[PDB]
C-alpha cells in the first residue's frame, strides 16, 4: 500500500563502532603504526569501508 | 604541541588527507602574459550641460578596453543633506554601442538599483563617496565626481573588449545628461538661482599586450559571454486606503535571464523607494517641528524601514502557471539578496533570482524568456493608511499597510539582467542572438 | 606514489665489498687468467694469452621505459661505448684488491639529450641508475661476476651482460636443464635459451663457459606477474630479463635493488665438463 | 609612452613573471552546466505553532535537490525600541535534521547567535539582524516578518544540495522546538506581557530541478557527500567576585575531524548576554541616567567589542593531558583567531579556536580527529569580578585581569565543535559513514 | 508551473549555457590535503624591551613552516576617551626579517597603518583597530592587551609559510624597534605624561606541523617562493601657504617588478595624520565649541573621509621623460584606483596607484619594472592652503583646489612600493635571487 | 630577568656531554626570620626542556 522499500532505522549508511575497530583493521593490514600508512593506502582503506547485501525475493500471482 | 594533533590520526581522516592531492604550504603561481595598464582621457562629443546629450568615441590607444569611469565637477546648491547621489543622478542614460549595434544601456535608477543590490560593504560606503558629499558640505562646495560604469567588460579584465579584433567598428557611449539634478539645480522642482553647469570628462584605462598576445587578438575569431541590461518603464497601482490594490506587470523580457530586479519610486525625487515618513532621517525635518513628509531630508533618502515600501506581495507566472508561490515584500528585500549576494538592500528595491550566483559572471542558472510566450509579475499593495506624520502609528502598526504618503510612488522600474554571446572576427564584432 | 599493487619479486642476490680503494691503473691476473680494465671503461677482455675482441667493452644496460620493443632506445648503458675514448660515465667508487676489483658507476643514456630517434630520451646525458661490477676470480679458473641495477619502482627491460665475443665461438654446447645430453646445436644460427638451457660455452677448441648461479623471480607466493630471463646470442652475446613490454598487469615494481650472480670459466671442453658435473 | 614605455621595460627579474606565459587575464571561458531550475515552496508544519510548542516539518519530494531553508515568523512586541535582540532566531531555540531516521545535526538559538556573531560578518550580518529583529526604531505593537535562514551542510552552497531524487525511501525532517519565552514579545526579562500574541510560522524550502540526462544518473548512481556536523554540550562554570583568580577544567566530548571549537559565557536569562552589564553607554538599561541598572541590559545592544565586561582571561586546550598549545589570554580567541581564520569582528565574549586554515569555507582546511583523544580539556582562567559595575570610573578605567560584578552571572558556558562527516547516498537510503 | 516551467522552455540560445555541460557544481568534489596542525607557540625576546629600543627575537624551531606572527603588547592609556590612535602599531615602529643575515623585507608604523587603511577593510578593518587601539570610549589608567598581526610575505599566505625545516643552516629572525612616543600612552602631543607605564612586549610565532612524508619532502627538496616586499626612501614635502600651488618632482629610487605606488603625507607629530585639521566635528580637540582648536586633532578621529581636508592637487607618474599616464586629480588616487583594484575604501590622505589588476591578490596580476626605467618621477602637485581652518563655512564650501592653512603641518611625503623577489631554499640555506 | 618574566638558555656546545645544571639567583629578603619557605625554588616557577 506504501511502498518504502527501506526502514530508514540507521541500518544502511551508519558504521557504528568502537574506535578500537582500528585494532581489526590493523590485524587485517598487519601493520599497527597506522598514523601514516592510511596515507599511502587510500584505495584499500575505502574498500574496507564498503557493503554486503541480503535480498528479500517474493513472488506474486500476476492477472 | 600540535604534533598532539597529527598523533591522533584516525579512520575519518581516509577522507581528508588520505593519497593526497593538494598541501596547503606550497602555492605555485601561473605566469602570466606581459601586459601594461594606462589611463587615458576620451574626448567627448557635444556640448556639456544640463538637459544634453553627448556621446564619445573610443580611441584605439591599445589592445583591450576595460574600465570607464566618467567624471562630473559639481558645486552643490544647498547645505549637507540636501544632495543625495547626485552624480550618478545626472548620469542619466548611457548607451552602448559596438559597430552600429546597440549592444547595452544603463540608466541612473540602474545604477542606483546595482548600488542598492550588488555593489556591497566599504565599496559600497565609497562608492556613496565618489557621487555624492558626504561629510555634510555646506552650499558652493565644489567636488569631483566619479560614477564608474558597469557595462559587462567594465567589472572584470576577462570580459575586456578587444579592439585590436574590432578595427572595423567604432565603439561609442552616449550620455544624456539629467535636466534636473537634486541640489545641484534644483531643490525638488524649484530651481536654483545661479546654478553651475556641470564639466565632464571621460577616463578609461587601457589594456597594452606584447607581441604574441596582442597577434592572436587582432587574428582569431572571439565568442565574450556578454551579459546585457533591458528595461522599459511602467506605472505604479498604489491605493489610497482601505484596499490592497493588485496589479498585473506584461514583462517583456527575452534572452537566459539571470535576474529580474524592480523598485517603487518618486519620479521626482532621485532614489526615493519609500514613503515619507516623521521618523528619524525618513523626511526634511523628521522628530521636530518643522517636520514635512512631502519633502525627504535628502541625504538620508535610502533607508531599510520596509514599512515604508509599498510591496505587500509579488509572485513571477510563466504562460499562465505560477512561477513559485506567492511571497510578501519583505522576502524580495531581505531574503533573495541574502541567498544570492550577501549583502543589504534598501527598503523598496526588490530582487528575485534565477541564478545562484548573480553576482558572479560564470552561469549559475537562467531563465530563457525567449522561449516564454507570457512572463507576467503581479504584485500587491499595502493599503496606504498610515498618517505619516504621527511616527507612533508609522513605526506602531501591521505589516499589510503603510504611510499614505506612499501615493507618491508613482513610477515601477523592472531590470532585467541576462546572458548573450558576443562574436568578434576579422576586425569586426556584433552579438550571436538579439531578440 | 603506489600502494601494495606490486609483486612480491624476491632480490635473491646482492653484491657487498671488502677491498680497498684504488684509482686510475688497474690490471687483475690470478693462475694465468688475465683481465684487462682499463680506465676508459672498466672490463675490455679477458683470457689466458687470448682476446675475445679488441675494442667492445663488457657493458651492461638497462631499458627504462619500452616503447614498442623497439632497440637502442633509452637505453642507459655503464660505459660510454659510443665515444670509446671520452670516458664520460661518473663513477662512485673503484674498489679492488688483487684478484678481486669492484666497482659502482652510475650509467648513461646512450643518446642523451638529443632525439636520435623520434623523440627526446632525456634532458641530460647522466641518468639516475647505479650499477656494480663485482669480478671475483677463484684459484680453479673460474671467475664469478656480478651484477646490479636499482630501479625507481618501475617495471623495465635490463640487460645484465653485453659481451662480443670473437669469431672464434662458431661451436656452442650446452646442456638441457632435463639432463638429456650437452647437445651441439648451432644450425639455427640465431640461439635463443630459454629456462631448458642449463649451462652454455662456446668451444671452437678452448672454451668460455656461461653458468648462471641466481637470478631475480617472484617465488615467494608464486604470483601470476611476468619475471621472464633468457639467453641471446646471435653474433653477439647478451643477457637479458624482462619485466614488462610496457604494461603488464597494470602492477608495478617495488623498486629495489635486483642484482645477478653469473659464473664464467675458461679451458678445454675436458674441463667444462668436470667443472658443470654438478647438476 | 604610456603603456608602452612601461610595457617593454622587460627584464631577466621578469622571466619568473612573464616569460614562458601560461594564462592570459583578458579573455576568459566559462563553463557550461547542467540546466536548473530552483524554486522556493511552503511545506506543511506538523504541530500548533506557539510559544514553547514542538512542532515538525517533513520536506516533501517536490523536486530533485534541497538547497537553502528559511523559516518564516510573525511576531508583534510589547516593547519600543532596544527591548528586542534577535527574537526571531531566540524563538528558534532548536532545529534537530533528520534523514533516514539517523540525526544528522542539530542547532540552538545559541548557536545561530554565536555563528551570525561569528562568522556571518559585514553587511551580510547587517542584512541578517534586519531579517531577525526590529532594527528602524520601532514601537510598541510594531508586527514584523522575519526570515531565519537555516545553515545546516546542504543551506549555504550547491555544492552539498541534499538529493531527494537519490534518497527515494528514507524521509527528510526538520523538528522545531520554540521557546518558551522570545525577549520583548512576550516577557520583559522575567516580566510576562500581557496579551502578546501567538508566533505565526511557515517553512519555505528551496528546491532544485535538473535537466534528464544528470538527473537520472543522480537517481541511479551512489553519492558521497563530504558535509559538516555540529556538536554540543552545555556546562556551567564559576567566577567570584573577589580574591581569586578562578580556575575550571572543562572536560569535552567530541569526535571526529573537528574544524574548530568556538564558546561564550551566557547569562541564560538574557538570550546572547556574553559580557557584563554596566553603567556605561549600551552596556545596561538606563546607562548615564540616573535610571540605569546593571542587572538588565539595553536588549538591543547587548552584543558589545569591550573586552573588559567578557569573563575570560586566559584559555587552553590539552589534549590526553598534553597542551596542545601555549596558554593565551582570552582577546586572542575572541579577536585574533577570527581576524585570522575569518576576516571579520566578533563580539566580546564569543571566543574561537579553529584548527582549520579556513573554517568559513567548505574545503576541508586542517582537523583535529577527536576520534583518538580520550580527553581534552579546554581549561579556563576567569577574571576577577571585582569592579562595581555602576561606577564607569572603574569599569573603563582597570587592569586587563578584572572585569565588573555583573560578569557573576555568566555562568552558562556552550561550547561548539565544527565537525566533518560523510552523508553517504544508495539506492535511495541516506546515512552518515562514520557514526559518534 | 514553477521551475519546471522554464527548463521545458528550452532552445537554442541555452546551448551557449546549457549544451554539452562539462561540470555539474551540485556535486562538489574537495581535494585531499596533507594532514598538518597549527601551534601558537611563545618566544623570547633578545634585548631590553621599551620605548625607543631596538630588540631583537630569533625564531625557535619548534616546527616545520611558518605562517603567522602577531606581535602582542600590553599597555595602560595615559589619556583618556578619543586620546589615542592605533598605539599598538604607532609603537611597533619598525620590524624586519633576516635570513641567514639577508634582510628580507622592513615596515614601517606608518606602513602599517596605511596597509590598514588601504588594503584592510569592513569588519575586518574594525577587529584591527580593535586589537590595536581602545575603541570603547575607555578611561585613563585602562589596561588592554594589543595585537599587532605582522604582514610580510609568508604571514597571511599559507601558501608562502617559511620553510624552516628547510633552513638547517640558517638563523631566521626578526628585528623589532619601538617608538620613543606614542600618543596618548607616553606622550599627549609632545608633552611627556608623567606616571607613564612601560608597555610589556612577547612576540608569538604560530607554526605549522607536518606528518611523515611531507615534513621529508619539504627538509630534502630546494623550494622556489614567490614573496613580498616592502621598498621606502622618506622625503620631505612642499605644502604652500597662499597663491601658489606647489609641483615636486621626486625620482623614485625603487628597483625590481612591483605590485603598485602608494604613499601619504604625514605630520610628523601627530601619527596617523594625512589629512589637515579643521574645526568640523570629529575632526579636532574641542571641535564645534569654544574651545575648539585646530592645532590638536581629535585623536581618536584623527583619520578622516573628506578630501576637501587633502592636501594633494593632482599627480601623475613619469617613465624616463615620457608619461606614464595622463595627469589625474588627487581625488582619484584617494578614492577611484583602490575602487578599480582593491574594492574598498581609502581615507583621505591616503593615494594609491597600481600596476596589477589585482594588487591585494596574492596571484601576480601585472607590474612595473623598476629596474629597467631610467627615471621613474612622481610628480605631485599641491593645492593652495588658503583655507582658515577654524570656520566651518570656509571649510566645508570651497572650491577644489584649495585647502586647509593647516595643511602645512604635512612636512612628510611617505612614497612606498610593494615587490616581487623570489625566495631560494637550496640545501638549507636561504636567500634571495635577485639583488638590488 | 626578572618577577613575573620568562626567559631562556641556549646550552652553548663548549663540551661533549651535560650532566648537572645549577641556577644561581641572589635575593633580597624584605621580611623579618621565617617569613620565607624556599624562595629561589617559589621563583623558579617552571622549566621548559
Amino acid at each position: 500500500f506504501r511502498d518504502t522499500a527501506s526502514i530508514g532505522f540507521s541500518d544502511t549508511h551508519q558504521d557504528e563502532k568502537t574506535l578500537r575497530f582500528l585494532k581489526k583493521q590493523i590485524s587485517q593490514f598487519i601493520k599497527h603504526l597506522k598514523e601514516y600508512y592510511p596515507n599511502n593506502e587510500l584505495t584499500k582503506k575505502l574498500v574496507m569501508k564498503y557493503s554486503d547485501v541480503q535480498l528479500l525475493p517474493y513472488t506474486k500471482g500476476a492477472t | 604541541g600540535g604534533l598532539s594533533q597529527l598523533v591522533a590520526y584516525g579512520a575519518q581522516d581516509v577522507y581528508l588527507t588520505g593519497n593526497p592531492q593538494i598541501t596547503f604550504f606550497k602555492t605555485v603561481y601561473r605566469r602570466y602574459t606581459n601586459f601594461a595598464i594606462e589611463s587615458i582621457q576620451q574626448t567627448i562629443n557635444g556640448s556639456v550641460g544640463f538637459g544634453n546629450k553627448v556621446s564619445t568615441q573610443i580611441s584605439r590607444n591599445g589592445d583591450l578596453i576595460t574600465d570607464i569611469v566618467v567624471e562630473f565637477v559639481l558645486t552643490k546648491g544647498g547645505n549637507g543633506g540636501t544632495t543625495y547621489y547626485p552624480a550618478e543622478e545626472l548620469l542619466q542614460d548611457v548607451e552602448l554601442e559596438i559597430g552600429g549595434q546597440r549592444i547595452d544601456k544603463h540608466y541612473n535608477d540602474w545604477f542606483r538599483t546595482y548600488d542598492a543590490l550588488f555593489r556591497m560593504n566599504d565599496d559600497r560606503y565609497n562608492y556613496r563617496r565618489m557621487t555624492d558629499w558626504v561629510n555634510n558640505e555646506l552650499v558652493g562646495a565644489q567636488k569631483r565626481f566619479y560614477v564608474p560604469l558597469i557595462f559587462f567588460f567594465n567589472q572584470t579584465p576577462g570580459l575586456a573588449l578587444p579592439l585590436i579584433a574590432l578595427q572595423y567598428h567604432e565603439v561609442k557611449l552616449y550620455f544624456t545628461l539629467a535636466s534636473q539634478v537634486q541640489g545641484v539645480n534644483y531643490n525638488g522642482s524649484s530651481a536654483i538661482a545661479g546654478a553651475a553647469q556641470p564639466t565632464m570628462s571621460v577616463w578609461v584605462d587601457y589594456i597594452f599586450l606584447d607581441t604574441q598576445e596582442r597577434t592572436r587578438f587582432a587574428q582569431l575569431p572571439h565568442e565574450y559571454l556578454i551579459e546585457q541590461l533591458q528595461f522599459t518603464g511602467s506605472e505604479t497601482a498604489t491605493p489610497s486606503a482601505t484596499t490592497q490594490a493588485s496589479q498585473n506587470i506584461r514583462l517583456n523580457f527575452n534572452h537566459p535571464t539571470k535576474y529580474l530586479a524592480w523598485n517603487f519610486n518618486n519620479p521626482t525625487n532621485y532614489g526615493q523607494y519609500t514613503a515619507l515618513a516623521n521618523i528619524p532621517g525618513a523626511c526634511s525635518g523628521a522628530g521636530t517641528a518643522a517636520a514635512t513628509v512631502t519633502t525627504p531630508d535628502y541625504g538620508n533618502t535610502g533607508t531599510y524601514n520596509e514599512q515604508l515600501a509599498v510591496l505587500d506581495s509579488a509572485k513571477i507566472q510563466l504562460n499562465g502557471q505560477d512561477r513559485f508561490a506567492t511571497r510578501k515584500g519583505s522576502y524580495f528585500n531581505k531574503v533573495q539578496p541574502y541567498q544570492s549576494i550577501g549583502g543589504v538592500t534598501p527598503a523598496g528595491v526588490y530582487l528575485y533570482s534565477f541564478a545562484l550566483k548573480p553576482a558572479g559572471r560564470q552561469p549559475s542558472g537562467t531563465c530563457n524568456f525567449s522561449r516564454i510566450d507570457n512572463a507576467t509579475l503581479s504584485l500587491t499593495y499595502k493599503t496606504c493608511s498610515i498618517d505619516a506624520t504621527s511616527p507612533a502609528a508609522v513605526l506602531g502598526n501591521t505589516e499589510t499597510v503603510t504611510a499614505n504618503t506612499a501615493t507618491l510612488l508613482t513610477a515601477l522600474n523592472i531590470y532585467a539582467k541576462n546572458y548573450n554571446v558576443l562574436r568578434i572576427m576579422s576586425g569586426m564584432g556584433g552579438l550571436a542572438y538579439a531578440n | 606514489t603506489f600502494s601494495l599493487n606490486v609483486p612480491v619479486n624476491n632480490s635473491i642476490a646482492t653484491i657487498d665489498f671488502a677491498e680497498h680503494v684504488n684509482g686510475a691503473v688497474f690490471k687483475i691476473e690470478y693462475n694465468r687468467v688475465n683481465f684487462i680494465a682499463p680506465s676508459l671503461y672498466p672490463i675490455s677482455g679477458l683470457g689466458t694469452a687470448v682476446v675475445f675482441d679488441l675494442q667492445k667493452g663488457e657493458k651492461a644496460s638497462q631499458r627504462k621505459i619500452t616503447e614498442f620493443g623497439n632497440k637502442d632506445i633509452r637505453i642507459a648503458d655503464e660505459i660510454s661505448d659510443i665515444a670509446a675514448d671520452d670516458h664520460s660515465v661518473l663513477i662512485t667508487t673503484k674498489l679492488m684488491s688483487e684478484s678481486t676489483p669492484g666497482e659502482l658507476s652510475r650509467d648513461v643514456v646512450l643518446n642523451g639529450e638529443i632525439a636520435t630517434g623520434r623523440i627526446n630520451m632525456n634532458t641530460g646525458f647522466v641518468s639516475d641508475i647505479i650499477h656494480t661490477k663485482k669480478i671475483s676470480i677463484i684459484d680453479d679458473g673460474i671467475v664469478d661476476y656480478y651484477v646490479k641495477i636499482n630501479v625507481p619502482a618501475k617495471y623495465s627491460h635490463g640487460i645484465v651482460e653485453v659481451v662480443s665475443g670473437t669469431f672464434l665461438n662458431d661451436i656452442m654446447i650446452h646442456l638441457v636443464r632435463n639432463k638429456n645430453k650437452w647437445a651441439l646445436m648451432d644450425s639455427k644460427m640465431y640461439i635463443v635459451n630459454n629456462t631448458n638451457g642449463f649451462v652454455i660455452a662456446k668451444n671452437p677448441d678452448t672454451a668460455m663457459g656461461v653458468s648462471l648461479l641466481e637470478w631475480p623471480r617472484g617465488a615467494v607466493v608464486f604470483p601470476p606477474y611476468y619475471n621472464f630471463k633468457k639467453f641471446k646470442n646471435v653474433n653477439k652475446w647478451s643477457i637479458s630479463q624482462q619485466i614488462a613490454s610496457c604494461v603488464n598487469t597494470s602492477v608495478k615494481i617495488p623498486g629495489g635493488e635486483y642484482s645477478w650472480k653469473i659464473r664464467l670459466f675458461f679451458g678445454p671442453i675436458w674441463q667444462v665438463q668436470e667443472s658443470i658435473n654438478s647438476v
